RNA sequence: GGGGCCUGACUGCGAGGCCUGCAAGCCGAGCAGGGGCGAAAGCCGGGCCUAGUGAACCGGUGGUCCCGUGUGGAAGGGCCA
RNA sequence: GGGAUGACCCCAGGCGGUAGGGGAGCGUUCCCGAUGCCGAUGAAGGCCGACCCGCGAGGGCGGCUGGAGGUAAGGGAAGUG
RNA sequence: GGUGGAGCCUGGGAGUGAGGGCGCGAGCGAUAACGUCCGCGUCCGAGCGCGGGAACAACCGAGACCGCCAGCUAAGGCCCC
RNA sequence: GCUGUUGGGAAGCAGCGCCAGAGAGGGUGAAAGCCCCGUAGGCGAAAGGUGGGGGGAUAGGUGAGGGUACCCGAGUACCCCGUGGUUCGUGGAGCCAUGGGGGAAUCUGGGCGGACCACCGCCUAAGGCUAAGUACUCCGGGUGACCGAUAGCGCACCAGUACCGUGAGGGAAAGGUGAAAAGAACCCCGGGAGGGGAGUGAAAUAGAGCCUGAAACCGUGGGCUUACAAGCAGUCACGGCCCCGAGGGGUUGUGGCGUGCCUAUUGAAGCAUGAGCCGGCGACUCACGGUCGUGGGCGAGCUUAAGCCGUUGAGGCGGAGGCGUAGGGAAACCGAGUCCGAACAGGGCGCAGCGGCCGCAAAGUCCGCGGCCGUGGACCCGAAACCGGG
RNA sequence: CGGGGGGAACCUGGGGAACUGAAACAUCUCAGUACCCAGAGGAGAGGAAAGAGAAAUCGACUCCCUGAGUAGCGGCGAGCG
């Protein structure tokens, strides 16, 4: 389906599976929407006309005080009273179906196919949790920082080495997910963090 | 593909209705309410599905039907939920309550018996009821019925 | 999130009050008074503006009935000969020949009173 | 809250398999003795309520 | 208007329609069941016609023998009138 | 009708309007875009503008004030006029 | 015949359920009322935008997308304003 | 991490380097990964507290057939009468509880399985104790598509304060100079306040009555204009004067035209309502359920909920269950049919994708978005009144 | 030896309304909620079947999801559940 370059010892040897061919831009979207919602505080709060901390008696006469008509100064036509339809804790959270996302978690890792920002590799050769130790790296595998870059891998170690990096987003491959992937330029697996992908989208 | 590049599909995404903001909204002063009456007013009008003004309703007006049930209430007699035999077809081999349900045919706590719109299959069918129909088709077409307990 | 007015209100307010300026009194210095005014004025103008049109052409009437009199006819009589005649120049032309150019106007007066 | 079933109408009608709102027919319950045979008999079967009226017994049964 | 024999002042339904906001109210050929008047064709689903009426809820009486709260019955219900 | 598709061009016709239905947009607060870009050679805001683009709501440009913040194309959410 | 902001059907959202003057046909009223109650129509309502009517929502004229210091007309008018 | 540079100030732009398990954030004279406080990653308790995890004690724990028929929770069970709880509003009314009356038994006992009787079954009242999983938030901490001095708690400031009330009780307003006080010595007018120079500062219409400083409102100077005129105050045309450099701006003498805004109305300039003016607060939302429409995902199948794991703005698991796949009938019950019926009669409600296996479409279902509906204060403010405790 | 009083809400027990909804209103709802009182605690209550109820099965209690606005309750009205 589509030629994945490998980066190995031996060398670029590519590798092929079966990504999706069409891009449904709507759908990644819908995913991140999700992402981008799920993940939000809903800590908005404001104190209703009842929540406010005044008494309630009737301020003067209903009539013949030859102003207008009032009750408690907690009325949200008051200053420092009421508010009407402000917010509340709300639980933006919500469900959207799986599918959905297993099918934007290919997706999402496709298009970077097409464009060929996607490479793997079998190890980190000579990592050991020292950012420098990356760069020279990263160096010999054409990852110049002109390009942000998704990191993904088990690999502690590697992970805490370039996590600082400005330019490289961390994760495990069991927390890959699209917005991450689109928010990056690159993309980057072990065969392993590559394998149980595979294990999510089947 | 890029954030900037992430628009959702045209239309799927729709504006809202804001009453109550100028003449040019079309939606200003009443706020597409009308002029006085309870229906403007908070709260507005009862059900309208129910209500109908103060004259009897028209669902009150109608008839009561049949048994309403009594306490302590419903009575527990076994369930049957029927399956037509062309929905049948996928199966090969021997078919039961168990993998109609686990196939999303049959809903569990209710029986299993068999109806015949559709085609029988020389299969090993396995059920709590069979229909005259059913049978004929299930008999002639060299299948094997076996009713249960 | 919380969105109070802001920047927003006052600076339509001086909008308003920018197109207000040379208005007497309030009508000028303040806001709702001046939008009560900038409504008139706005449809004074189109209401107007449709009626340059018609102001003048009484105008144009009103010197070439003075010329054609002159020569012994009224505005009446010498429309009639021009159309007659097959003359199609406008009260606007006709109302400068009539100043300026005082014997172009007179041989169309003339034209004019032979085309009957 | 989720809706309540109203169950004034769960015990005076019923929604067929396409939408239809079927109710009994009015008339029969007493002073019928000197009504019809014709009367009696075909008060005794169901009748399709008016779309309008029906509709509204609809959203009054959420559920069914 | 008179009289003879009679009970269609039927049961089970009922195409198509008048009327109509709903719900109601109105007309109704024809099919079967079983009958009546007639030699027969035919008529008869009360009354030459248009008013003489009251929706649901609740309950009464006869019938049906559908449900019966572990099971067989009963209490109490539903359907028909 | 072109052409193929909202590329812009031509021809014809419609366009008073309250309650009210509908459609397309401007603008304010906030989030991703952003470890980015703008900014002391001066942010936001404020006073002028007879200039620019927009049917309009509004958007830029310039000059004075102001003295540390502001925030694009494209989307999301509202205490949004 | 009629290709019209015509009609039929299904579905979502409404507002209206306080109308008024005029004309013709009636009732009520006194062959009164800027009276009242119905019917066909019209207009104002929503055209209190424009011309005429001295001035005036509904009588006559005429359905205002915008701009012109161009032309023709309707009611009504041509001694002066 | 130094330098050089503009600058009042470098963290800005330029050159050359470096750390990074630390490029979260906050400070420093402006915009700092490497200047300060910090961040990742590690360290830490003599004494009080806690100690649900680890180890150790102790109170405490335990057999079987045989016969015996002593015990097995009393004004209690049980019956009736009056009530309360349960979904049960006397209903056919059981079950749990008990104020009144009557009033037993110890396994061959008694309560229960929705009045009652029987069969069959479940349990074993009238003594008591019992962790965690659960609820709240005066307190401390972390974090926000939460507010940013009419906002956010009633209080960002000496606030439950001043002030109001006899008392319960009511309840405010009020933040900001500057990087640093370097907060204006001294001289001058004045009693002082206040100002004028000097001086400080990058800036003093940042001078403490201080950041920005809008609008109403008030005043000084200037240009045009007005004392025979009339008017919703404006609009059109023209002309005169002033300004800016065939055009424009300000102004207004004359001629034409012209019945404020909003509201409620059959109808208002309307002698009908509201508003002195300006600035800020100020009214169609949210959650669940429903019903149409819509962009997508899957499609006789779709989908998970609480939760478990993971993360620390990482997502995945979880199939219990809900909608759908068959309807008709009051129901037994039949079932592509079924109901009324004697019917093989009649009628009601019901029953059946497109190209070349493939693809494409779809019933349906799921999340989004939108309009509308149901339930709640449900578009905002407003009663006269009811009630409870003080 | 112990008790007495205080604690923002949260908990259990003893008592316990009304506006409102039913487009009037009395049963009904609002609701055993608001409120008063006693008590307890870092939690309180409940808790080891004289249970549930039809599986010939389950196995103390508490809480969340679901079962389900199903069963049923109701001037079978509003609504309760
Ligand atoms: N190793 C990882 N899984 N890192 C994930 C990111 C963690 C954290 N948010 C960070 O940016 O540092
Ligand atoms: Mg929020
Ligand atoms: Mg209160
Ligand atoms: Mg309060
Ligand atoms: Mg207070
Ligand atoms: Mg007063
Ligand atoms: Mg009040
Ligand atoms: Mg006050
Ligand atoms: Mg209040
Ligand atoms: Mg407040
Ligand atoms: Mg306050
Ligand atoms: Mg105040
Ligand atoms: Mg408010
Ligand atoms: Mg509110
Ligand atoms: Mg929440
Ligand atoms: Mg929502
Ligand atoms: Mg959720
Ligand atoms: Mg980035
Ligand atoms: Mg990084
Ligand atoms: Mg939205
Ligand atoms: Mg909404
Ligand atoms: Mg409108
Ligand atoms: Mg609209
Ligand atoms: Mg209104
Ligand atoms: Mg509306
Ligand atoms: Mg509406
Ligand atoms: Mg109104
Ligand atoms: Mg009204
Ligand atoms: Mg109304
Ligand atoms: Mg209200
Ligand atoms: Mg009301
Ligand atoms: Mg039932
Ligand atoms: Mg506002
Ligand atoms: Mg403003
Ligand atoms: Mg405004
Ligand atoms: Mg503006
Ligand atoms: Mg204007
Ligand atoms: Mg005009
Ligand atoms: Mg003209
Ligand atoms: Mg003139
Ligand atoms: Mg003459
Ligand atoms: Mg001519
Ligand atoms: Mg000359
Ligand atoms: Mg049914
Ligand atoms: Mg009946
Ligand atoms: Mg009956
Ligand atoms: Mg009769
Ligand atoms: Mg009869
Ligand atoms: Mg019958
Ligand atoms: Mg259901
Ligand atoms: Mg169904
Ligand atoms: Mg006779
Ligand atoms: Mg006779
Ligand atoms: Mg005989
Ligand atoms: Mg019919
Ligand atoms: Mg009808
Ligand atoms: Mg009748
Ligand atoms: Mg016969
Ligand atoms: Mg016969
Ligand atoms: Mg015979
Ligand atoms: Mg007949
Ligand atoms: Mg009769
Ligand atoms: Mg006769
Ligand atoms: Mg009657
Ligand atoms: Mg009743
Ligand atoms: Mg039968
Ligand atoms: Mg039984
Ligand atoms: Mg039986
Ligand atoms: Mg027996
Ligand atoms: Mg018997
Ligand atoms: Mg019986
Ligand atoms: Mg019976
Ligand atoms: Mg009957
Ligand atoms: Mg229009
Ligand atoms: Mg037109
Ligand atoms: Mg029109
Ligand atoms: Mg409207
Ligand atoms: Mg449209
Ligand atoms: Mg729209
Ligand atoms: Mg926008
Ligand atoms: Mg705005
Ligand atoms: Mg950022
Ligand atoms: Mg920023
Ligand atoms: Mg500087
Ligand atoms: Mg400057
Ligand atoms: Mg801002
Ligand atoms: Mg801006
Ligand atoms: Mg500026
Ligand atoms: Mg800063
Ligand atoms: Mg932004
Ligand atoms: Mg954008
Ligand atoms: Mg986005
Ligand atoms: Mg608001
Ligand atoms: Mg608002
Ligand atoms: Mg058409
Ligand atoms: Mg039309
Ligand atoms: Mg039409
Ligand atoms: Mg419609
Ligand atoms: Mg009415
Ligand atoms: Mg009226
Ligand atoms: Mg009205
Ligand atoms: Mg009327
Ligand atoms: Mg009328
Ligand atoms: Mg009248
Ligand atoms: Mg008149
Ligand atoms: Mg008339
Ligand atoms: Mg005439
Ligand atoms: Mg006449
Ligand atoms: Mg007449
Ligand atoms: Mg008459
Ligand atoms: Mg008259
Ligand atoms: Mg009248
Ligand atoms: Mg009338
Ligand atoms: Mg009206
Ligand atoms: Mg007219
Ligand atoms: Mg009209
Ligand atoms: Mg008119
Ligand atoms: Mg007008
Ligand atoms: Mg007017
Ligand atoms: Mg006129
Ligand atoms: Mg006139
Ligand atoms: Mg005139
Ligand atoms: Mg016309
Ligand atoms: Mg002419
Ligand atoms: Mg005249
Ligand atoms: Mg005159
Ligand atoms: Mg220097
Ligand atoms: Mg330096
Ligand atoms: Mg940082
Ligand atoms: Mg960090
Ligand atoms: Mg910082
Ligand atoms: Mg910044
Ligand atoms: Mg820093
Ligand atoms: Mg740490
Ligand atoms: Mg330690
Ligand atoms: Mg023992
Ligand atoms: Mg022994
Ligand atoms: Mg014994
Ligand atoms: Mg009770
Ligand atoms: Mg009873
Ligand atoms: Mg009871
Ligand atoms: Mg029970
Ligand atoms: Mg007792
Ligand atoms: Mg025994
Ligand atoms: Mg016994
Ligand atoms: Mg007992
Ligand atoms: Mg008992
Ligand atoms: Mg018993
Ligand atoms: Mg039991
Ligand atoms: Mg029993
Ligand atoms: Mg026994
Ligand atoms: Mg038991
Ligand atoms: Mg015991
Ligand atoms: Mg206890
Ligand atoms: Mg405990
Ligand atoms: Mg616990
Ligand atoms: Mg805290
Ligand atoms: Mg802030
Ligand atoms: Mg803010
Ligand atoms: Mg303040
Ligand atoms: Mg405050
Ligand atoms: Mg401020
Ligand atoms: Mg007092
Ligand atoms: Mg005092
Ligand atoms: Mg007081
Ligand atoms: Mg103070
Ligand atoms: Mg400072
Ligand atoms: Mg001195
Ligand atoms: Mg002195
Ligand atoms: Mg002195
Ligand atoms: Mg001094
Ligand atoms: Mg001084
Ligand atoms: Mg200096
Ligand atoms: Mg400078
Ligand atoms: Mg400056
Ligand atoms: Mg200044
Ligand atoms: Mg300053
Ligand atoms: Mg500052
Ligand atoms: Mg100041
Ligand atoms: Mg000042
Ligand atoms: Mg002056
Ligand atoms: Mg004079
Ligand atoms: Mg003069
Ligand atoms: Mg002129
Ligand atoms: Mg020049
Ligand atoms: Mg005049
Ligand atoms: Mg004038
Ligand atoms: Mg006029
Ligand atoms: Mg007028
Ligand atoms: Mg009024
Ligand atoms: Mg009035
Ligand atoms: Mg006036
Ligand atoms: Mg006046
Ligand atoms: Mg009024
Ligand atoms: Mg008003
Ligand atoms: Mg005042
Ligand atoms: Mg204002
Ligand atoms: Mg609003
Ligand atoms: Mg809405
Ligand atoms: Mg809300
Ligand atoms: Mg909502
Ligand atoms: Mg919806
Ligand atoms: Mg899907
Ligand atoms: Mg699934
Ligand atoms: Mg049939
Ligand atoms: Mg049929
Ligand atoms: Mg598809
Ligand atoms: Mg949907
Ligand atoms: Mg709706
Ligand atoms: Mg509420
Ligand atoms: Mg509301
Ligand atoms: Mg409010
Ligand atoms: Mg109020
Ligand atoms: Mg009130
Ligand atoms: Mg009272
Ligand atoms: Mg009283
Ligand atoms: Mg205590
Ligand atoms: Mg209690
Ligand atoms: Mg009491
Ligand atoms: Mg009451
Ligand atoms: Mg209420
Ligand atoms: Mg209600
Ligand atoms: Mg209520
Ligand atoms: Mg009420
Ligand atoms: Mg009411
Ligand atoms: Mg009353
Ligand atoms: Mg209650
Ligand atoms: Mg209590
Ligand atoms: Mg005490
Ligand atoms: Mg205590
Ligand atoms: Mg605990
Ligand atoms: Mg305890
Ligand atoms: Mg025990
Ligand atoms: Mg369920
Ligand atoms: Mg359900
Ligand atoms: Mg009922
Ligand atoms: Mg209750």
């Amino acid at each position: 389906v589509y030629q994945i370059p490998v980066l190995s010892p031996s060398g670029r040897r590519e590798l092929a599976a079966d990504l999706p061919a069409e891009i449904n831009p709507h759908l990644l979207w819908e995913v991140v929407r999700w992402q981008l919602a799920k993940r939000r505080r809903g800590t908005a709060s404001t104190k209703t006309r009842g929540e406010v901390a005044y008494s309630g008696r009737k301020i003067w006469p209903q009539k013949h005080t030859g102003r207008a008509r009032h009750g408690d100064i907690g009325a949200p036509i008051f200053v420092g009273g009421g508010v009407v339809f402000g917010p509340k804790p709300r639980d933006y959270s919500y469900t959207l179906p799986k599918k959905v996302r297993k099918k934007g978690l290919a997706m999402a890792v496709a298009d970077r196919a097409r464009e060929g920002k996607l490479l793997l590799v079998e190890a980190f050769a000579g990592v050991n949790g020292k950012t420098k130790e990356f760069l020279a790296w990263a160096k010999e595998a054409g990852l110049d920082g002109s390009e942000s870059v998704l990191l993904v891998t088990g690999n502690e170690l590697v992970r805490r080495a370039a996590r600082n990096l400005p330019w490289v987003v961390t994760l495990a491959p069991e927390g890959l997910n699209v917005y991450d992937i689109v928010r990056t330029e690159r993309l980057v697996m072990d065969l392993d963090a590559w394998e149980v992908f595979q294990n999510r989208i089947g | 593909m890029k954030l900037s590049d992430l628009r959702p599909n045209p239309g799927a995404n729709k504006r809202r209705k804001r009453v109550g903001r100028g003449p040019g909204s079309g939606h200003g002063k009443t706020a597409t309410r009308g002029h006085k009456g309870q229906k403007s007013r908070s709260g507005g009008l009862k059900d309208p599905r129910r209500f109908e003004g103060g004259r009897s309703t028209t669902l009150m007006r109608l008839p009561k039907r049949g048994m309403q049930g009594q306490v302590p209430g419903e009575i527990k007699r076994p369930r049957y939920q029927g399956v037509n035999l062309k929905d049948l077809a996928r199966f090969e081999g021997e078919v039961t309550p168990e993998l109609l349900v686990r196939a999303g045919l049959l809903k569990k706590g209710y029986r299993l018996k068999i109806l015949g719109e559709g085609e029988a299959k020389p299969l090993k069918v396995v059920a709590h009821a069979f229909s005259k129909s059913a049978l004929e088709k299930l008999k002639a077409a060299g299948g094997e019925p076996v009713l249960l307990e | 999130p919380r969105a109070k007015t802001g920047v927003v209100r006052r600076r339509k307010h001086k909008k308003i009050l920018k197109l207000a300026k040379g208005y007497w009194g309030l009508r000028s210095k303040s806001f709702r008074k001046a939008r009560e005014t900038l409504f008139a004025a706005g449809n004074y103008a189109y209401a107007h503006r449709k009626r340059r049109k018609r102001d003048f052409r009484r105008l144009w009437i009103v010197r070439i009935n003075a010329a054609c009199r002159q020569h012994g006819l009224n505005y009446s009589t010498f429309i009639h000969g021009l159309k007659k005649a097959g003359i199609e120049v406008d009260r606007k032309n006709l109302a400068d020949l009539a100043v300026r150019e005082p014997q172009v106007f007179a041989e169309l007066v003339e034209r004019a009173k032979a085309a009957q | 809250p989720k809706m309540k079933t109203h169950k004034g109408a769960k015990k005076r009608v019923k929604i067929t398999a396409s939408g239809k709102v079927v109710a009994m027919k009015t008339g029969k319950r007493h002073l019928n003795w000197q009504k019809s045979g014709k009367e009696i008999r075909q008060k005794g079967r169901k009748f399709v309520l008016a779309k309008p009226e029906a509709e509204r017994i609809k959203l009054l049964l959420p559920y069914e």
